[PDB]
RNA sequence: UGCUGAAAGCAUCUAAGCACGAAACUUGCCCCGAGAUGAGUUCUCCCUGACCCUUUAAGGGUCCUGAAGGAACGUUGAAGA
RNA sequence: CGAUGUCGGCUCAUCACAUCCUGGGGCUGAAGUAGGUCCCAAGGGUAUGGCUGUUCGCCAUUUAAAGUGGUACGCGAGCUGGGUUUAGAACGUCGUGAGACAGUUCGGUCCCUAUCUGCCGUGGGCGCUGGAGAACUGAGGGGGGCUGCUCCUAGUACGAGA
RNA sequence: GUGAAGAGGGAAACAACCCAGACCGCCAGCUAAGGUCCCAAAGUCAUGGUUAAGUGGGAAACGAUGUGGGAAGGCCCAGACAGCCAGGAUGUUGGCUUAGAAGCAGCCAUCAUUUAAAGAAAGCGUAAUAGCUCACUGGUCGAGUCGGCCUGCGCGGAAGA
């Protein structure tokens, strides 16, 4: 996944979750857009 | 299970018939008579206390003699203790013989190694000697540097330096037991066990099995 | 919220039993027991269970919604039973079963034996299919999760243990 | 106990009369080579019509060592002079068509079975 | 990396809850280790006398007995400056 | 500035992680073998020579890998003394000259018996509540923790085939 | 202005910062800065909110359905938002470059019908096709909803011997 200081929604079906104090992005269509730690 | 206490008597070699010569250490494992059984009631842990050999009648002090003749044994050289892993019973006074290793396949031996005395760092810690020619001045087998500079300003604890080498308890682990001879009370292990010939060896079944 | 403002209509031989916070439910399929959170009040007024937030606790609605959802899954599991299907897509992959061990042959070098929990049982109508039938959704979900985790679906040939209705997308091999 | 800068005699007839070991292959910080051990050599003296020329870098296997080999009964076999058979660099097969002098039974594995087939004593 | 799962009627590895997960962490292996002043535990052995003084106090003194055991001395050690 | 001995080598190290190898994962323009990139991870390991005073570098041949830094660019009351940096001499250049040169070249005294802290070992005294002989539990502390190659599965999975 | 040439109390320690200028004595009291759970004197004081980060007790651009407040807006029981079943059509495959770009490589058109309504088109993939969908359209469902703005405190960014 992509570690960044900025997590955004690139796709349409990506949603922003907050797990264990980390904001992260999960996409249901494309797995490239999974990203973390913004 | 438990271990047995024997005496190292030399090294020999066994010529097997196929050709391979197995270099063995001979351990005369005599009869170990149980002297005290420590249990959960008095002691909070379970263990047995054994003895082997026999001391002279007058070398045994009164506290040792009363401890021995409290329960049915004659005085031997030294007392030892094995920690009884959960479900074994040895009655007080019981002589334990050497067929316990006629069961087992591998053995670890504990002994006091031979004392080299005050050894330098080259013998003790495998330090590399400095260059024995090329101008060197009174500094061939000296340790070298022992610390950095002003920021530690001190030698760190556990620094490898010259000191007493040997004469310490060491355990050699997972030796192949070659032959258990009950008729002469001989136990033969494959390899070199610690200690000079005559020192006492604690012989246990191998735990890294 | 809109979840917690909807009662669980409990039918036909319910056996609802509350002690303090804990609820134990027996039915025809089996018995399940939930240790509930402090924030939920359960109500068996008028033969049907409702769920309410507690005074003082902040997130009463989230705890009430998860309590209503878990109790609904609990009663529908002890009533009708949860059935999860898995398929072994792949050449050579077999799924023999004996007793309560599942003997997966996922072709590594050694066989795979998976132990099963108490209520869950696995029946194999094909050598490349598993159907596991049980009381709790959590237990059958974790068993299906471990069985899929033995060999997850490859994105090229689709080989592996797979949820029978989950669609895997294929990519081209360069 | 062949190390770096050891001069070895040459058992086969690739042409080298006398070579020098430049690295004991296999493993990091390795010191010595026994009879079952591959080394890298370079050639110092060659025959004028031979296959290999002086100043080449290739590989050899030791076949005789003055330190010897110790058989499992405890017996040692100490040859007089260290000797090697020159192998190819990446083929790892001998470059000779014959082999001089005796070799050791602890060399007997497949490629060096092809070596000891030419050997007059094992 | 998941399972169930609301807040957010869905979705969601997390908020309630649960299971995985590395040579790192705590143990398991080996050694020192009760000066661990918190100075531990167990087993055994050893001593079972008279009287004085003064501010009669965990007192001082006299005579007799020296116990287990230790130390010294010697012969010494694959123990050792 | 009533003195804090400096580059390199040797001996001995020790810590940080911004990880070289090994270990665990996500994405791949990831079929496989092999890569790339990023996250977690400091337990252990982390070449030998030629040249040069050299560190560095280039090269040769390896290795699982030949990590990046801190420690007075760690370490001279631990060793060396090649460079550099005294006095001799010479070259080129600058100067009328004495002399000068981050320009070379040859040669050229490296002192100290450890008081205190620190560390490695090793004892004496007293304590542990009458004295003594042994055997232990174990608070705690330390050591150790590396890895290749070949074979089997299987020449199967994958792949047009290699 | 203080130190130099100035002690005392505070900032853990800390000339130069804050309070305050030591003639000597006192086993007296009120205060300043700073504080009042324990070390360590004095509030585990009272009332009303915030914070979940050990923030408080180190750090920016930027990121985020973290949370508390304030003001207005878009749609909504002539039924909204999120789910769940159907539709997504014709002149018509839109006019061509192009083997087909049969709505998604490029220039022009982006207009006219059936009807509860459907863009001559927005992501993907295929020689073009196909197809999932997205706009949008009715039934169900039963009420709030989804966005911006200004603000208080938090969160990540945030790795060294």
């Amino acid at each position: 996944m992509k570690v960044r200081a900025s997590v955004k929604k690139l796709c349409r079906n990506c949603k922003i979750v907050k797990r264990d104090g980390v904001i992260r992005v999960i996409c249901s269509a494309e797995p490239k857009h999974k990203q973390r730690q913004g | 299970m438990i271990g047995l206490v024997g005496k190292k008597v030399g090294m020999t070699r066994i010529f097997t018939e196929d050709g391979v010569s197995i270099p063995v250490t001979v351990i005369e494992v005599e009869a170990n008579r149980v002297t005290q059984v420590k249990d959960l009631a008095n002691d909070g842990y379970r263990a047995i206390q054994v003895t082997t050999g026999a001391k002279k009648a007058n070398r045994v002090t009164k506290p040792e003699a009363g401890h021995f003749a409290k329960a049915g044994v004659e005085a031997g050289r030294g007392l030892w203790e094995f920690r009884l892993a959960e479900g074994e019973e040895f009655t007080v006074g019981q002589s334990i013989s050497v067929e316990l290793f006629a069961d087992v396949k591998k053995v670890d031996v504990t002994g006091t190694s031979k004392g080299k005395g005050f050894a330098g760092t080259v013998k003790r810690w495998n330090f590399r000697t400095q260059d024995a020619t090329h101008g060197n001045s009174l500094s061939h087998r000296v340790p070298g540097s022992i610390g950095q500079n002003q920021t530690p300003g001190k030698v760190f604890k556990g620094k490898k330096m010259a000191g007493q080498m040997g004469n310490e308890r060491v355990t050699v682990q997972s030796l192949d037991v070659v032959r258990v001879d009950a008729e002469r009370n001989l136990l033969l292990v494959k390899g070199a066990v610690p200690g000079a010939t005559g020192s006492d060896l604690i012989v246990k079944p191998a735990v890294k099995a | 919220s809109r979840v917690a403002k909807a009662p669980v209509v409990v039918p036909a031989g319910v056996d609802v039993k509350i002690n303090g916070q804990v609820i134990t439910i027996k039915g025809k399929n089996g018995e399940l027991t939930r240790t509930l959170n402090d924030a939920v009040e359960v109500k068996h007024a008028d033969n049907t269970l409702t769920f309410g937030p507690r005074d003082g606790y902040a997130d009463g609605w989230a705890q009430a919604g998860t309590a209503r959802a878990l109790l609904n899954s609990m009663v529908i599991g002890v009533t009708e039973g949860f059935t999860k299907k898995l398929q072994l897509v792949g050449v050579g992959y077999r799924a023999a079963v004996k007793g309560n061990v599942i003997n997966l042959s996922l072709g590594f070098s050694h066989p795979v034996d998976h132990q099963l929990p108490a209520g869950i049982t696995a029946e194999c109508p094909t050598q490349t299919e598993i159907v596991l039938k049980g009381a709790d959704k959590q237990v059958i979900g974790q068993v299906a999760a471990d069985l899929r985790a033995y060999r997850r679906p490859e994105p090229y040939k689709g080989k592996g243990v797979r949820y029978a209705d989950e669609v895997v997308r294929t990519k081209e091999a360069k | 106990m062949i190390q770096e800068q050891t001069m070895l005699n040459v058992a086969d007839n690739s042409g080298a009369r006398r070579v020098m070991c430049i690295k004991v292959l296999g493993g990091s910080h390795r010191r010595y080579a026994g009879v079952g051990d591959i080394i890298k050599i370079t050639i110092k003296e060659a025959i004028p019509r031979g296959k290999v020329k002086k100043g080449d870098v290739l590989k050899a296997v030791v076949v005789r060592t003055k330190k010897g080999v110790r058989r499992p009964d405890g017996s040692v076999i100490r040859f007089d002079g260290n000797a090697c058979v020159l192998l190819n660099n990446n083929s790892e097969q001998p470059i000779g068509t014959r082999i001089f002098g005796p070799v050791t039974r602890e060399l007997r594995s497949e490629k060096f079975m092809k070596i000891i087939s030419l050997a007059p004593e094992v």
